[PDB]
């Protein structure tokens, strides 16, 4: 650890430029996945809706999809108007 | 595949790009893709020996989606005519 | 050898070779009706599989 | 090179390769292409002299026209079928320039031109490359476009390439141009069966690379690249004259060595199909290539050629050449010929 | 008309092929390549290739061609020859203008030819598509992709560019 | 697809360990190893014993299963050919034999 | 070439004799054409003049051998009356041998080429009556 | 582990060994110059590996037990008979001068190897470089043909472009009547029958190509007879050079590794001392190489491949 | 065919022809064969884009990205090949002929 501290303020010390991108760079790669704030942008990213939402046929046995685009069932984007 | 590895895995590494009606961003079709599915489905698991001559007809209407050769002979032949009458004074066309 | 033995050894051998040239000429007219009709297993080349197809409703209606 | 590029740039040879035999796309058949020809000029230009320049740019100019060729045949099956499954193509004009790409890729007459001067231009290990691995990929692209190959193109390859390999290697004296008409004859045989059964070609493929490689790694060891140098060999390893001698009589396809078997096995399927007059021919013309393998013999092994005196520097000294797999090849090349059965597992 | 634009830059596609091809100084060549460059991006973005289009400029023109350039002057030619003063160069561009000329004439005469193969000639806009109101490019679409679904072909093609750089670093060295 | 050997290869009873081939197999690998000796000039007959059984276990060891896959592959070609000779009885009649009394050859003297 | 090749088999042996010299005198002059374009284009002609006297130098010797094989093996058939005879070939073959040895001004030449290209031809006659195949068709 | 490219990736780099003490350096005269002495008084106050001049047995001293072979082994070649028959047919002059060529460039990769493996410098006394002043001296005597000078620059272009010059060139200058002095009192039978003429080509060629051409690429120092008697004095000239020419600071790790790949393979070192070139004064007939071979191998300790003979004590050959 | 394919075609043969018949700088017949790659990437952009094959849309970017580092190493070839006679014509590169 102390080794590995010398070795930070050298680097720091002569090399401040390479310092910066690698640890720009690692932090790139490490906070993603540290992140509680990534899983939204998948959400969001599928609540986009480029193209039409085809109807399905009804046949009698599909209590969980909607009828009318404001009856309750279906996916809701509450939480994306509260983010 | 000389070997293949993709199927042995399970991994698709280029079949996603093979064919122009497999799954595509946003669901875009290609504007063949009925054709193409016809002449897939057709030819499907028996050979392409067997499904020369089989699937003949599918794929004589998926080459006819793809270069469009007989619907650009149709359209020049009426236009070709067209011009015949109209040089002759035979026809005005409508607006 | 008594010649009973070699003579019934004899016929073991031309039984299996018999048999074997049978199977020689029956192999090369099935690989000619597999070749030029394309129903078995041999001579059998690919063509595209029917499971890349994506059957999800389109952007647009009409495919 | 430092020896860990080496070893990058190795396996980037492999790996184009490899892309080229897994793949189900065009795209990636053509990319497979690109990388294992980006990856092997360094090992042509890596002694660094105009001869080897010479050699890396003429197989540059070669295999980057039959890049572009394939391409084409890529596009336009593209343009005809709106696929790009690896398999026959759908079109005769494809078919023909992917045909003529892939034979430019081997090497085979009338495109054969650039083979003899690339090898004799460029290191052994690197000529051993070329004329083994380098088969691999163009010949596993032809291994399954077959059906759509037009029969009398690929069949007038075959013989241009049997002869044009067969005279050219007459008349030469130096090891790497004997190697390169000698491998230009024998695709000229893999191609020949390939309309009738691609397993053929499979076996006259896989026993020529292993033979090839057992000439290489001979030559390789004792650094001889001209007849001459390898006349001095029985004079300091003995044994390695012995071991040329019984591969080039592999490599005439002489019984009972292994070398005889690709040759048989091509013939039996030719005339299964009533192809006699070609059979025969090419048969014929191959005692071109056995004339100038037994011309090699007599002056390695079975004659002693002069010496210098400074050769007896080198009795007091080992071989400390790798010559990795070479008992192992050199058995191969030569004692198969009772296992020939086992040529099912290429089925 | 402008509905044949297509086909005018097409035409002058040729000619600039045939510019370069005939082989004058590289220097005249790598002219005649780069306007060939630019018209053949016309070509491209007519069809709706806005991003490909430009990626012939910003890459192919702005790049390649530039290296192109840039080693003609430093390893090939500094002085141009004058243009067209050899004889094969000149008989090669007069063999091949003429072809083309030959070619467009006939195919406008007849709104058809048969060079070879069989080519129509009403219009490259009669084959277009007719239905189009999505909210997207397909073009931008198809290109976006290369991240989610084409992960092999970014894995082979990064490789094979950090290689580019390993075996000329290794050519050049000597 | 891709598989050396298939699980149906199986119900196929195991190449005997006293295989003919098998053993030649192991003769090959054995003349490697003396062929080793020779060519880094080492006595041929005795030096590096541990080497020369390697030689011989590797190429046994490999023999073996490729002489698994080979006889897999006839016992398949032939399975084949059978089911497409039951799928087409047309094609396979049965041969009317008739006795050499009833059949005539001709006689070419040798005279 | 295949248009010519079934001109030549569609007339009958021993008759039009005009006609079937006609077709081998053409196959003979795209040979020596064909000959010609690799010749100069591999071993360049010191001058343009150089390069065309070659060209027509093995252009006509590949006419001459076509034309005299055409003709003397179409007159071999007529005058014996026997059409599906090899022995008409052979003598058209070697008669065109005869001719490559004068265009080459030598005696073992053409020696050499009557009885190697005789034998040729009468083999030529003897596959198109068997229906021997060079190029089989793939047919197992 | 022994030397090769897996060694080299996991940290046997040339640089790392060598100091600014690596050096290589060579003592070079005329015959009786006394460059013998000098050259051992270099290596011993430097602290360097001395190489004995090579002659006609070096070879035979870096293999087997070291002792020299009989002569029919070194295909007859004899210094004594140069001197006693300088003209003979039998071509045993130019043989003689083949042969050492190729002991003095399988001394040099025996200096190269140990500098670039140990870092260690070395001593030697003459070398590939000036060898070439006994051929000329030779072909001006007569005593040799225009063709073998022609086969000699043969084999010089394709071996000598392998290797590294030396850091240091120690020329010692001895004229020749003083050369011929010490040649009379040295009393050596044979060598008292050489020419004052041969003697001056040797200088000849020394002066006239080989100190202009090292001075291009070397540090060369000169001294007289007196002056290199004070071998300090030569030693505190050799520390205080500058070393600022030459292709050694051109090389890096990379290309010492090809190097140390080179001369540690003497099979590869000698390829071409034996090109296929049949010049009557090397070229060997069938049967006598043959035979001379066969009783080659005969000999103790050579039959097979070192530390596999069990007629000089080898043990756990079946387990080796 | 559509009326544009004729000259894209055309083009490639141009080229290609340019390519096989060499002049004397080598830079020339590198020229050629860019002008062959132009004309790919032209051909596969208009049939891809007129098909509507979106996904196929990447693949004239990975045959220009190829290409172009094909490109890097045959100019690296000709300045090596012009460093050794001061010239890149082909007629330098006949020493293999022996
Ligand atoms: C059925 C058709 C006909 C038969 C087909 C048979 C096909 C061939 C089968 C494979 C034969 C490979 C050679 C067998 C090994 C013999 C050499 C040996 O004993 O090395 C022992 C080896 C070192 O021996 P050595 O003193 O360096 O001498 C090497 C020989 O000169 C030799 O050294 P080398 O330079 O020639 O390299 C040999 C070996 C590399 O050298 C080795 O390290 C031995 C590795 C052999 C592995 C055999 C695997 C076979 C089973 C396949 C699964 O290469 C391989 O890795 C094998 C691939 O000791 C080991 O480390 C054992 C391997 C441990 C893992
Ligand atoms: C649609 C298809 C595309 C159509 C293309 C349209 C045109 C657009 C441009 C295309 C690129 C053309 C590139 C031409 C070029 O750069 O070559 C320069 C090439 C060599 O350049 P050079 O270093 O300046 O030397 C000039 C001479 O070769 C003199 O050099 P020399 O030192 O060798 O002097 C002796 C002379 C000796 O000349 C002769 O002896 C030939 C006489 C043969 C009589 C038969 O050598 C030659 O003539 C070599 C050629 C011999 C004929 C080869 C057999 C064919 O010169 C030519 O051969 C000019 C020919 C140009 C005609 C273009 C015709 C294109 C048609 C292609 C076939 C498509 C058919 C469908
Ligand atoms: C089955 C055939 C297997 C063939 C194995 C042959 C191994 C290579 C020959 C062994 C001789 C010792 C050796 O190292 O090979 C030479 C060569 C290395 O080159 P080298 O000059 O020694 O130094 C490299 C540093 N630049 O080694 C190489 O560079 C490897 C070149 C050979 C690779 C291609 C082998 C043929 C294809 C095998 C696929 C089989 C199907
Ligand atoms: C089994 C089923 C398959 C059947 C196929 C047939 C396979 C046969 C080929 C097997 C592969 C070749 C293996 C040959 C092994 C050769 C080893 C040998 O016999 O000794 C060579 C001999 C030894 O010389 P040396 O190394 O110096 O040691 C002795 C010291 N005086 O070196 C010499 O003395 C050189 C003598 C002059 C050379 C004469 C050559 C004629 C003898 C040829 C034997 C090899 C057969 C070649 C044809 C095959
Ligand atoms: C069931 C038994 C059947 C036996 C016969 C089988 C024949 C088929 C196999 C032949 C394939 C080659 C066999 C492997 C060769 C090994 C022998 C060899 O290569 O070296 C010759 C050796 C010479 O003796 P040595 O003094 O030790 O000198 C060694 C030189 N480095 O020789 C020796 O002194 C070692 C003693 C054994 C040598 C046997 C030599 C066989 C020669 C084969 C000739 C080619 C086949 C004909
Ligand atoms: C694919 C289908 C292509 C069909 C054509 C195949 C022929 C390709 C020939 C390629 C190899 C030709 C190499 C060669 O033979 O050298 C060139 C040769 C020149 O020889 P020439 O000038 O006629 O004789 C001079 C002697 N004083 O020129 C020739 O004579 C070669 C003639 C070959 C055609 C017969
Ligand atoms: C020589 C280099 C050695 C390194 C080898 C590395 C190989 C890496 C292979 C990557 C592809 C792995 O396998 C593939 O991965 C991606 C996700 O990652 C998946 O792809 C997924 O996202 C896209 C978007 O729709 C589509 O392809 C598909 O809908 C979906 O399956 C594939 O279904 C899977 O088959
Ligand atoms: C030293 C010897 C060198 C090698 C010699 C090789 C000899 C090979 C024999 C020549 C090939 C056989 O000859 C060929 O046979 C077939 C069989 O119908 C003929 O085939 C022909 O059939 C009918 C006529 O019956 C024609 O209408 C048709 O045009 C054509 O296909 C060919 O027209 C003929 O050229
Ligand atoms: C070596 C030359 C390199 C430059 C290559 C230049 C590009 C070549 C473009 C080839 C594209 C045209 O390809 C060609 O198109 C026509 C159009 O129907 C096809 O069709 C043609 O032949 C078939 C025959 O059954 C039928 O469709 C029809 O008789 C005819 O129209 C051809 O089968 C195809 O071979
Ligand atoms: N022909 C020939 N003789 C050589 C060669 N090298 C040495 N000799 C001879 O070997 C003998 C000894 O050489 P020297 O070292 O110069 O004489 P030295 O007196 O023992 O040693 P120094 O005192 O240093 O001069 C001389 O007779 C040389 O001529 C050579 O390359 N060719
Ligand atoms: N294309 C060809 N003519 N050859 C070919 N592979 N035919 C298939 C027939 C066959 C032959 C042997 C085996 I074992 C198997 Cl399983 C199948
Ligand atoms: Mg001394």
């Amino acid at each position: 650890a102390e080794r590995v501290a010398a070795f930070l303020k050298n680097v720091w010390a002569k090399e401040p430029v390479l310092v910066a991108s690698f640890a720009i760079a690692g932090l790139a790669v490490i906070l993603p996945t540290l992140s509680p704030y990534t899983k939204y942008s998948l959400m969001i990213n599928r609540a986009t809706p480029y193209n039409y939402p085809v109807p399905l046929r009804d046949d009698g046995n599909m209590p969980d999809v909607p009828s009318h685009p404001q009856d309750p069932q279906g996916p809701s984007l509450e939480w994306l108007k509260r983010l | 595949p000389f070997f293949d590895v993709q199927k042995r895995l399970g991994v698709d590494l280029d079949r996603w790009m093979t064919i122009q009606s497999a799954e595509q961003p946003h669901k875009i079709p290609s504007r063949c893709h009925a054709f193409e599915k016809e002449w897939i489905e057709c030819a499907h698991g028996i050979g392409s020996i067997r499904a020369e001559k089989e699937c003949k007809i599918e794929f004589e209407d998926f080459r006819e989606c793809l270069l469009r050769q007989k619907t650009m002979k149709r359209l020049h032949a009426i236009r070709r005519q067209r011009e015949k009458l109209i040089k002759e004074g035979k026809y005005t066309p409508p607006p | 050898d008594g010649p009973e033995k070699n003579y019934e050894r004899t016929m073991a051998i031309l039984q299996i070779e018999a048999e074997k040239a049978e199977l020689r000429l029956k192999e090369l007219e099935v690989r000619r009706l597999m070749r030029a009709r394309g129903d078995g297993p041999w001579f059998h080349y690919p063509t595209i599989d029917k499971e890349l197809i994506d059957h999800s409703p389109k952007a647009t209606p009409d495919n | 090179m430092n020896p860990i590029i080496f070893i990058i740039i190795l396996l980037t040879i492999m790996l184009g390769t490899i892309i080229v035999m897994i793949s189900s796309h065009w795209l990636l058949v053509w990319i497979g292409f690109e990388m294992n020809m980006l990856a092997i000029i360094p090992i042509m230009m890596k002694n660094h002299n105009p001869r080897a320049t010479e050699a890396s740019t003429k197989y540059f100019l070669t295999q980057s026209t039959a890049s572009m060729l394939l391409m084409m045949a890529v596009i336009i099956n593209l343009m005809f079928s709106g696929q790009w499954t690896v398999m026959k193509l759908f079109n005769p004009m494809a078919s023909m320039l992917m045909t003529m790409a892939l034979a430019m890729k081997l090497g085979m007459a009338p495109f054969h031109f650039w083979v003899p001067e690339v090898t004799q231009g460029i290191p052994l290990s690197s000529g051993l490359i070329l004329l083994t691995w380098q088969k691999l990929a163009p010949m596993s692209v032809l291994y399954q476009i077959f059906p759509s190959i037009n029969l009398n193109l690929i069949l007038t390859l075959s013989v241009l390439s049997i002869l044009i390999g067969g005279w050219g290697g007459l008349n030469q004296t130096q090891l790497r141009k004997i190697m390169a008409y000698s491998s230009i004859a024998h695709m000229g045989w893999m191609t020949a069966v390939l309309p009738y059964n691609p397993t053929m070609t499979l076996l006259n493929l896989i026993i020529y690379i292993i033979m090839t490689s057992t000439m290489f790694t001979m030559f390789m060891a004792n650094s001889t690249t001209t007849t001459l140098s390898l006349s001095h060999t029985w004079n300091k390893t003995p044994i390695m004259t012995v071991l040329i001698l019984a591969t080039l009589l592999s490599m005439g396809g002489l019984p009972p060595l292994s070398g005889f078997m690709p040759k048989w096995m091509i013939i039996q399927e030719m005339t299964k199909n009533n192809s006699i007059i070609l059979p025969t021919f090419m048969a014929i013309t191959a005692l071109l290539n056995l004339y100038f393998y037994m011309r090699l013999t007599y002056s390695t092994t079975l004659t002693m050629f002069p010496s210098t005196n400074n050769m007896k520097m080198k009795w007091q000294f080992p071989l400390m050449k790798k010559m990795t797999f070479l008992p192992t090849m050199v058995v191969l090349s030569t004692m198969m010929l009772p296992l020939t059965p086992m040529l099912s597992v290429l089925e | 008309m402008m509905l044949y634009i297509v086909f005018i830059l097409s035409v002058i596609f040729v000619m600039g092929f045939v510019g370069f091809s005939s082989k004058p100084s590289p220097i005249y060549g790598g002219l005649g390549l780069i306007v060939s460059g630019g018209v053949g991006c016309g070509i491209v973005l007519n069809f709706g290739g806005s991003f490909l289009g430009l990626m012939v400029f910003l890459i192919y023109l702005g790049g390649m061609m530039v290296v192109f350039g840039y080693t003609t002057a430093m390893a090939t030619e500094q002085y141009p020859e004058i243009w067209l003063s050899n004889k094969a160069v000149l008989g090669a561009f007069v063999t091949g203008l003429l072809m083309e000329f030959f070619m467009v004439y006939y195919v406008l005469k007849d709104k058809e030819v048969e060079v070879v193969f069989e080519f129509n000639g009403l219009g490259d806009w009669v084959i277009y598509d007719t239905g189009d109101s999505g909210f997207f490019s397909e073009e931008a679409m198809g290109i976006a992709a290369l991240y989610s679904y084409g992960t092999w072909l970014v894995i082979v093609t990064g490789w094979s560019l950090l290689i580019g750089v390993v075996v000329i670093m290794e050519i050049t060295r000597g | 697809t891709f598989q050396f050997l298939p699980d149906e290869a199986r119900s196929l009873p195991p190449p005997k360990l006293t295989d003919p081939r098998l053993a030649f197999v192991g003769f090959l690998g054995y003349c490697s190893g003396l062929i080793d000796n020779a060519i880094r000039r080492r006595p041929v007959l005795l030096a590096g014993l541990h080497r020369q059984l390697l030689y011989i276990t590797s190429f046994v060891f490999v023999g073996y299963y490729l002489l698994k896959r080979q006889d897999y592959m006839y016992a398949v070609r032939d399975h084949d050919m059978f089911s497409y000779i039951k799928s087409h009885p047309e094609d396979f009649p049965e041969k009317d034999k008739k006795t050499y009394g009833e059949v005539f050859e001709e006689f070419h003297p040798v005279r | 070439a295949k248009t010519v090749l079934r001109q030549y088999w569609d007339i009958p042996e021993g008759t039009e004799c005009h006609r079937k010299t006609y077709a081998t005198t053409s196959i003979g002059g795209a040979a020596g054409l064909v000959v010609s374009a690799y010749s100069v284009a591999l071993k360049t002609p010191t001058s343009f003049l150089e390069g065309v006297a070659r060209t027509g130098r093995y252009t006509f010797t590949a006419a001459a051998i076509g034309a005299i094989f055409g003709l003397t093996s179409c007159i071999s058939a007529q005058v014996r009356e026997k059409p599906d005879d090899p022995l008409n070939y052979l003598i058209g073959g070697c008669a065109g041998g005869l001719i490559l040895g004068a265009r080459t001004r030598s005696y073992g030449i053409g020696a050499a080429a009557c009885a190697y290209m005789g034998l040729t031809a009468a083999l030529v006659k003897m596959g198109q009556l068997e229906g021997w195949q060079v190029f089989a068709e793939p047919k197992v | 582990l022994q030397y090769g490219p897996l060694a080299y990736i996991l940290g046997e780099k040339a640089t790392k060994k060598m100091t600014e003490k690596s050096k290589l350096i060579t003592v070079d005269g005329n015959i009786c110059s006394g460059k013998s002495k000098l050259a051992k008084e270099i290596a011993e106050k430097l602290g360097l590996k001395h190489f004995p001049e090579a002659g006609i047995h070096y070879v035979d001293s870096t293999t087997g037990d070291g002792k020299p072979l009989p002569v029919q082994f070194s295909g007859n070649c004899s210094l004594e008979k140069f001197y006693d028959d300088p003209k003979s047919n039998d071509g045993n002059s130019y043989r003689l001068q083949a042969w050492l060529y190729a002991s003095r460039l399988l001394q040099y990769a025996d200096a190269l190897e140990h500098l670039l493996s140990t870092g260690q410098g070395v001593v030697l006394e003459r070398s590939i470089y000036s060898d070439f002043v006994f051929l000329e001296a030779m072909y001006r005597q007569g005593f040799i043909r225009k063709q073998c000078v022609d086969h000699y620059n043969q084999v010089k272009k394709v071996t000598i472009c392998e290797y590294l010059p030396p850091h240091v060139v120690v020329y010692v200058d001895v004229p020749v009547p003083e050369v011929q002095s010490r040649i009379q009192k040295k009393g050596n039978p044979h060598e008292m029958k050489i020419t004052s003429a041969y003697l001056q080509d040797i200088e000849n060629a020394y002066k006239g190509t080989f100190l202009p051409e090292m001075s291009e690429k070397c540090e060369v120092l000169q001294y007289s007879a007196w002056e290199a008697q004070d071998a300090e004095k030569v030693v505190e000239d050799i520390e205080y050079l500058k070393y600022d020419k030459g292709p050694w600071l051109d090389q890096n790790d990379r290309k010492l590794h090809k190097l140390r790949m080179l001369v540690q393979d003497k099979l590869e070192v000698l390829n071409y001392t034996s090109i296929p070139v049949f010049l009557p004064e090397v070229t060997v007939g069938a049967h006598q190489s043959d035979q001379v071979f066969q009783e080659f191998t005969e000999l103790p300790g050579r039959k097979y491949r070192a530390g596999y003979n069990e007629d000089v004590g080898d043990k756990w050959i079946w387990l080796k | 065919m559509s009326m544009v394919y004729m000259n894209i075609m055309m083009a490639f043969t141009v080229s290609l022809v340019g390519l096989l018949m060499y002049r004397s700088h080598l830079m020339s017949s590198l020229l050629c064969l860019e002008g062959m790659m132009l004309s790919l990437f032209v051909m596969a952009a208009l049939t891809i884009l007129n098909s509507h094959f979106t996904l196929a849309s990447m693949m004239p970017i990975i045959l220009l990205v190829f290409a172009a580092c094909e490109a890097a190493l045959g100019l690296s070839l000709l300045v090596m090949v012009s460093n050794t006679y001061g010239t890149d014509y082909v007629q330098n590169l006949n020493l293999l002929q022996c």
